[PDB]
C-alpha cells in the first residue's frame, strides 16, 4: 500500500502550510490515515487520524489547536494543515496507513520537512580554512572549506571535481539564526598540499551559484 | 499522556552480536479488552520507521525470526538474536492503548570497536572573510570513539559559548567514528579586540584535556 505526499515547504513564521496524503493502496481496506511528526535528529508526536472511507478524525489533545485534518475522500487526498507556524515547527512530517486489530502503523509515507525561515534564496560565502597555522601532526595537513550564510539547503561541496574522496568529512548543515551553515575537511598527505590544487568546491544550486575555492597556503 | 521510556540511547554491539532493548511504561498498557498495544519501530538513516512488531510479540508480516519481543504490563523487551548490518538504525516504542499514542525517545544501535582520541585542528579567520566584517574560527575533531566529547573554546583563558555552532557525523562505515566541528563566529571588532584562540575536547583518551590553540 503506497502513499503519496508533498513537496518540502520552506516558509516564514504566521504561516499556514498545508500538507497532503493520497493512498493508493489501501481502498476498501476502512482504514486511517495517520499523521505524525518527526523532530530534528529522532523524537516523534502524534498528530491524528482520519478516515478516508467514512472521516473519523481524531488528534493528540495539544496538536488540536495547530493542525486541523481534511479528506477529499474521493481524490484519496488527505490534508493536514500547519497554521500559525513557528521556528519549533522545522521538521518532518509522515503520513501513515493503519488497518484493523494492530494499532500499529505498518505503511509509512515518505515524509516532507516544512522549514521555516525569514529570509530569501540568499546564495552562499564560501571560505578557504587552509591550516592557517596548525602546522603539522607530520603526515596529516587538514585543510576545511567554509559554507556560510546560504539558504535553503542543500549543496555540493565536491573537492577537485570528485577525485578526492579519501579523507574528506563534510559536516551536517545547521542554521545560524535564518540561514545554514556547512564546512568539510579534506584530510592529506605532506606532499599533495602545497605543491597540488585542492580546491574546495560548492555549488549551491537553488540559487545558480558554483564556485570553486582554491585552498593555497 | 502515557509516557514511554526507552533505555539506553545508544546500544553499541559488533556483529552478530544479541542486542537487547527495554520499554517502560507509566502505567499499563494492558487494555480494557485484554489486548496490549505496544509497538515497535526500526527507522534506518535516511528512512522512514518501518514495524517490526505490534501487540509486544507479533511480527508483522515480512519481519525475519530474528527479531521477537517480550513482556507484560508496563516492561517490554526487543531482543535482535545476530546483530546484522541492516538492522543497525533507530529502534523507537510505541502504544496504542491510552490516547494520546505515545512512542519512547529511541535507541540508536552503533558498532563497536577501539577508542580513538580526537584529532583535532583549530583553524584562523579566512582573509576574504575580514573583508567582509566577519571572523569565524573553526576547530575541526576527527576521527574519535566514543560520541561523547566536551569541546570548550576559551577566548584569552576566558571561555565562550554565545556565538557557537555545533554539528555531527554519524558512524563512519570504514572505521567506525565520529567527527565534529565547532565554529566560533565573532565579528571582526572581537577578533581584533582578543589575540589568543582556544579549542579543547574533553573525552575518554586523555584525563588531561586535548587543547588546540593559536594567537592572531
Ligand atoms: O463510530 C466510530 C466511533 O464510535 C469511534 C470508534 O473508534 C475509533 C476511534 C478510536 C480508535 C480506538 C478506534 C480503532 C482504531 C484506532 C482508534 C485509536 C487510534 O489511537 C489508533 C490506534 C491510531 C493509531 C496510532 C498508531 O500508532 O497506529 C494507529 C489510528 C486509529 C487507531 O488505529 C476507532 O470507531 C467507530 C467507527
Amino acid at each position: 500500500v503506497q502513499l503519496q505526499q508533498s513537496g518540502p515547504e520552506l516558509v516564514k513564521p504566521g504561516a499556514s502550510v498545508r500538507m497532503s496524503c493520497k493512498s493508493s493502496g489501501y481502498i476498501f481496506t476502512d482504514f486511517y490515515m495517520n499523521w505524525v511528526r518527526q523532530s530534528h535528529g529522532k523524537s516523534l508526536d502524534y498528530i491524528g487520524y482520519i478516515s478516508p472511507y467514512s472521516g473519523v478524525t481524531g488528534y493528540n489533545q495539544k496538536f488540536k489547536g495547530k493542525a486541523t485534518l481534511t479528506v477529499d475522500k474521493s481524490s484519496s487526498t488527505a490534508y493536514m494543515e500547519l497554521r500559525s507556524l513557528t521556528s519549533e515547527d522545522s521538521a518532518v512530517y509522515y503520513c501513515a496507513g493503519s488497518s484493523g486489530n494492530k494499532w500499529a502503523m505498518d505503511y509509512w509515507g515518505h515524509g516532507a520537512s516544512v522549514t521555516v525561515s525569514s529570509a530569501k534564496t540568499t546564495a552562499p560565502s564560501v571560505y578557504p580554512l587552509a591550516p592557517v597555522c596548525g602546522d603539522t601532526t607530520g603526515s596529516s595537513v587538514t585543510l576545511g572549506c567554509l559554507v556560510k550564510g546560504y539558504f535553503p539547503e542543500p549543496v555540493t561541496l565536491t573537492w577537485n571535481s570528485g577525485s578526492l574522496s579519501s579523507g574528506v568529512h563534510t559536516f551536517p548543515a545547521v542554521l545560524q539564526s535564518d540561514l545554514y551553515t556547512l564546512s568539510s575537511s579534506v584530510t592529506v598527505t605532506s606532499s599533495t598540499w602545497p605543491s597540488q590544487s585542492i580546491t574546495c568546491n560548492v555549488a549551491h544550486p537553488a540559487s545558480s551559484t558554483k564556485v570553486d575555492k582554491k585552498i593555497e597556503p | 499522556d502515557v509516557v514511554m521510556t526507552q533505555t539506553p540511547l545508544s546500544l553499541p554491539v559488533s556483529l552478530g552480536d544479541q542486542a537487547s532493548i527495554s520499554c517502560r511504561s507509566s502505567q499499563s498498557l494492558v487494555h480494557s479488552n485484554g489486548n496490549t498495544y505496544l509497538n515497535w519501530y526500526l527507522q534506518k538513516a535516511g528512512q522512514s520507521p518501518k514495524l517490526l512488531i505490534y501487540k509486544v510479540s507479533n511480527r508483522f508480516s515480512g519481519v525475519p525470526d530474528r527479531f521477537s519481543g517480550s513482556g507484560s504490563g508496563t516492561d517490554f523487551t526487543l531482543k535482535i538474536s545476530r546483530v546484522e548490518a541492516e538492522d543497525l538504525g533507530i529502534y523507537f516504542c510505541s502504544q496504542t492503548t491510552h490516547v494520546p499514542p505515545t512512542f519512547g525517545g529511541g535507541t540508536k544501535l552503533e558498532i563497536k570497536r577501539a577508542d580513538a582520541a580526537p584529532t583535532v585542528s583549530i583553524f584562523p579567520p579566512s582573509s576574504e572573510q575580514l573583508t567582509s566584517g566577519g571572523a569565524s574560527v573553526v576547530c575541526f575533531l576527527n576521527n574519535f570513539y566514543p560520541k561523547d566529547i566536551n569541546v570548550k573554546w576559551k577566548i584569552d583563558g576566558s571561555e565562550r559559548q554565545n556565538g557557537v555552532l555545533n554539528s555531527w557525523t554519524d558512524q563512519d562505515s570504514k572505521d567506525s567514528t565520529y567527527s565534529m566541528s565547532s565554529t566560533l563566529t565573532l565579528t571582526k571588532d572581537e577578533y581584533e579586540r582578543h589575540n589568543s584562540y582556544t579549542c579543547e575536547a574533553t573525552h575518554k583518551t586523555s584525563t588531561s584535556p586535548i587543547v588546540k590553540s593559536f594567537n592572531r
